[PDB]
């Protein structure tokens, strides 16, 4: 019986979202994007 | 002020034998009263859980409901607030707001009550282990090896979760449509497959949905050895983070112990060579005795406070070093 | 020392266009952009923060005077400044090329004219090799 | 150009506050349309997914159809693809190969459903999860940590399955011909003996099929201890690997940042020196303030770029050695 | 280390096997049993399933305590998996 | 059936009492609680 | 795991410098 079965894909989601969510404000708060600029 | 700053001593940052008496042999009537109450669910013995439990617990939050505003009136002993206003922020500390949130809420479970009732009394009951803990010296390590790790963590939980999210998609449409040996469906709807993912993540197995076709378990044994893998990186990255930061406390904390040993040597140091002017003569042919005498302590103290390191066998990239530019010197 | 320490303090105040003792921080930021610099205000913000050691932003020479008061000469800082060629040496030393000096003068940090960085190493290539040697350059700046 | 090359910023490796809301809200709506397009298989709430859920896609397939020829367009901006002809080699960036897979495919399906057609949208609807992480910043971290440790992981998939081959055999000639509790033959095949060895290879224990025969328990013991080791090796091996190369990233990444603090000194010193030769006097008086002024931030800024390290307490090897050479180098 | 990771997953073994409990109350099983009947099965649950075993005696069949399942083992699952990492670093040293 | 079944609730509550009574031990036997005396 | 040199960094050349004088 899904009584309750939205709160799986609620969740789930969300836990890959949050993972997400950090991973596109590490890049916005990233510093530079010089590509070749380093050992020179 | 004395009849107050040692009272801040001793119930919050607590030291000294008998704190420890305190502050356990409260967590162990916390913790009988716990198992009381929560052995009323077995109804065999729900018998035990009379109604002295009851007056027992709402001794209890009489005993928190002082104990509260006794470590609010001594916390004036304190340079980041004073007096009234101050101590608001006292009470932004969220083991505070966890306590306040516990004493309050079971007195107003326990008004009602005597006037689901009992039941709220066990989350109530459940809460008053985490408050005991003063200090959060627990999770402030933890929620900085996260921070330090962030980048392998959310790489490996994106990687892992990217992998559950496609391969228990495959498997739901290779078994949407497939009875069991006893008659139902398990993969009836995406979220069956993916409490499947969720559980063959992390290795449970429990059992209760196995795949039936031939397709699905090949899939199955792909996603299984390459997301468990992924899973079960984030053990080995926060056992060497919990492993790596301790000993980046052993380090200051040795750092701490050196600098008053290597004050008490150089101070005194001075002392002895002021021996030309600090009856008055008799006076000053006892101080060179002192001056000769405390200085021998601070030199054994301040090597004390370098020879005992903490893995006290650290000096194995440099044996020879420390003395090989040493006798070079010398010359 | 005696000779300097009056004559300076017209040079001190000359920023305000007044004569009160000040500074002017907020000033500054027209008077070098009146000499050809105009700097943004967070750098302008940054100068007296490090340059004037009482806090405010405009003195009457407590470390506007003890700017002029650190020779940037002795032992204290001729080391720091040996320091800045060693991020830059490869394979010990000193290997500093006349063209790897000119890669570096002219490229990081505040870039030289190219009047400046030309004539930069001309005395510190008095021999015409490959090799820009440090100890032959804070000689030169061993007055500086 | 600054009509474009500011765009190129704004939607690829983007930077500052006002990207993360475009590139987190763009997410944020592949996410609840996603979850609404599989909410639609539970048969219960199967109602919600109503024809706006559909033109809710169209009207996303019409947004993404013209952001990718905005990605397109403002690629011009670029040293290393020009024009139209050298613009075909920043579609082979596989982020865009993806992106033009998802936008043409899922167009094509909404076509032909409009004049098993909705669910081929749950899985072009999965796919737009992972053309918003931009810049490939996860995959080029476990593509070469895994490239590093080529070597043990080879070898530890190979001694593993290789047990897997033999000892999966072994159990299938013990237990070829028996019965379970339930009148079924679990050991059937042998491709049913071997999801047994990836099964228990990785410790799920699901628990269709447990040996019966007491031949086939001893080398389901013996292959589960000795397998068991070398699949859970690779969890610490690429968790050793991943939190290695993130601090091979923290030292150049501070070695970027000590370079321009490095040149902003000796730059500045020898403006300083510069004081001889650059009414064109006055003009003169006023540079011998500026000259020293900029110089001590420019100092403060070589002291920031050297003393803040990083995992910052890394001297506890050359404590005493940083010194013990200078003071020798002064005499 | 040891103490701190025993102590954080034995907090979310006894707070969040509590939850299970209070969403699986009153539950039959496909074969007309109550699985979590008392809050020792429950916690039985909760040990084994914070220990990677999985038995297969007691799943949790609502889908409100399957999200609360899901979330405790992820996030003590790593914590009970610690000790071995850390035992291994400290034998070979 | 739950016959011994106070076993398994006395046991659980007596392993997490362990792990806490080596925490408030460790905190007891600390040494000092000087929060800003360190780098000066 | 080229980067080994990260606890060495000066000490390969306050030797050779003090060696020069
Ligand atoms: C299911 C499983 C789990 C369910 C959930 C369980 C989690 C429950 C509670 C978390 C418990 C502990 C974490 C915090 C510990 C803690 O008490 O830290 C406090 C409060 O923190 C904040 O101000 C700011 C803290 C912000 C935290 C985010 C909000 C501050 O810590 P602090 O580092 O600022 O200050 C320390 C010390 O912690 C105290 O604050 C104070 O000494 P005491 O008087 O002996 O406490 C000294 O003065 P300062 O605070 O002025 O520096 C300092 O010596
Ligand atoms: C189920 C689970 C998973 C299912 C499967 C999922 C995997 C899906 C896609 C993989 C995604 C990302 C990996 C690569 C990301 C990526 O951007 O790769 C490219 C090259 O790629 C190739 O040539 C070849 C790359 C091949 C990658 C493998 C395919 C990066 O090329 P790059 O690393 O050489 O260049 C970088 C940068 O990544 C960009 O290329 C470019 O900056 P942006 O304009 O901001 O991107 C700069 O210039 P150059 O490219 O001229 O150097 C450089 O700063
Ligand atoms: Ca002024
Ligand atoms: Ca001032």
């Amino acid at each position: 019986r899904d009584d309750n079965s939205y709160m799986y894909i609620l969740f789930v989601m969300f836990l890959f979202a949050v993972t997400v969510g950090s991973l596109i404000l590490g890049y916005t708060r990233s510093r530079k994007v010089d590509k070749r600029s380093d050992p020179y | 002020t004395h009849v107050q700053g040692r009272v801040y001593n001793f119930l919050e940052r607590p030291t000294g034998w008998k704190c420890f008496v305190y502050h356990f042999a409260v967590f162990l009537i916390v913790l009988v009263c716990l198992i009381f109450s929560v052995l009323s669910t077995i109804e065999q013995y729900a018998a035990l859980a009379t109604g002295t439990l009851f007056w027992m617990e709402i001794v209890l939050v009489v005993f928190f409901g002082t104990e509260y505003v006794v470590r609010l009136w001594s916390a004036g002993c304190r340079s980041k607030y004073v007096g009234l206003w101050g101590r608001l922020r006292f009470a932004r500390k969220p083991i505070s707001i966890i306590d306040l949130i516990v004493v309050v809420a079971s007195m107003v479970v326990l008004c009602v009550g005597s006037k689901s009732a009992i039941r709220g009394i066990r989350f109530l009951q459940i809460l008053r282990m985490l408050h005991v803990d003063r200090q959060g010296g627990t999770w402030r390590l933890l929620g900085s090896v996260v921070f330090i790790h962030r980048q392998e963590l959310i790489t490996t939980l994106y990687i892992g979760f990217l992998g559950l999210i496609f391969s228990s998609y495959f498997v739901y449409l290779a078994e949407k449509d497939a009875v069991n040996e006893s008659g139902r469906v398990e993969f009836g709807s995406y979220a069956d497959a993916l409490w499947w993912g969720v559980v063959t993540v992390t290795t449970i197995g429990y059992g209760d949905k196995v795949p039936q076709t031939w397709v699905g378990k090949t899939i199955a044994s792909c996603f299984s050895v390459f997301a468990i893998s992924f899973f079960a990186l984030p053990a080995g990255i926060l056992g060497s983070g919990f492993a790596l930061k301790v000993q980046q406390k052993q380090r200051q904390k040795h750092f701490n112990r050196q600098i008053p040993a290597a004050a008490s040597l150089i101070q005194t140091a001075w002392r002895c060579y002021a021996a030309e002017n600090p009856l008055r003569e008799h006076h000053r042919a006892t101080i060179k005795v002192i001056r000769r005498m405390q200085y021998f302590v601070a030199k054994k103290k301040f090597q004390q406070a370098r020879k005992p390191y903490d893995i006290e066998q650290y000096s194995q990239g440099h044996l020879n070093l420390m003395v090989r530019i040493k006798e070079l010197q010398r010359r | 020392t005696e000779e300097q320490i009056a004559e300076f303090k017209e040079a001190f105040s000359l920023f305000d266009k007044d004569g009160d003792g000040t500074i002017t921080t907020k000033e500054l930021g027209t008077v070098m952009r009146s000499l050809g610099q105009n700097p943004t205000e967070a750098e302008l913000q940054d100068m007296i923060n490090e340059v004037d050691a009482d806090g405010n932003g405009t003195i009457d020479f407590p470390e506007f005077l003890t700017m002029m008061a650190r020779k940037m000469k002795d032992t204290d800082s001729e080391e720091e400044i040996r320091e800045a060629f060693r991020v830059f040496d490869k394979d010990g030393n000193g290997y500093i090329s006349a063209a790897e000096l000119r890669h570096v003068m002219t490229n990081l940090g505040e870039k030289l004219t190219d009047e400046e960085v030309d004539e930069m190493i001309r005395e510190a290539d008095i021999d015409g090799d490959g090799q820009v040697n440090y100890e032959e350059f804070v000689q030169m700046m061993t007055a500086k």
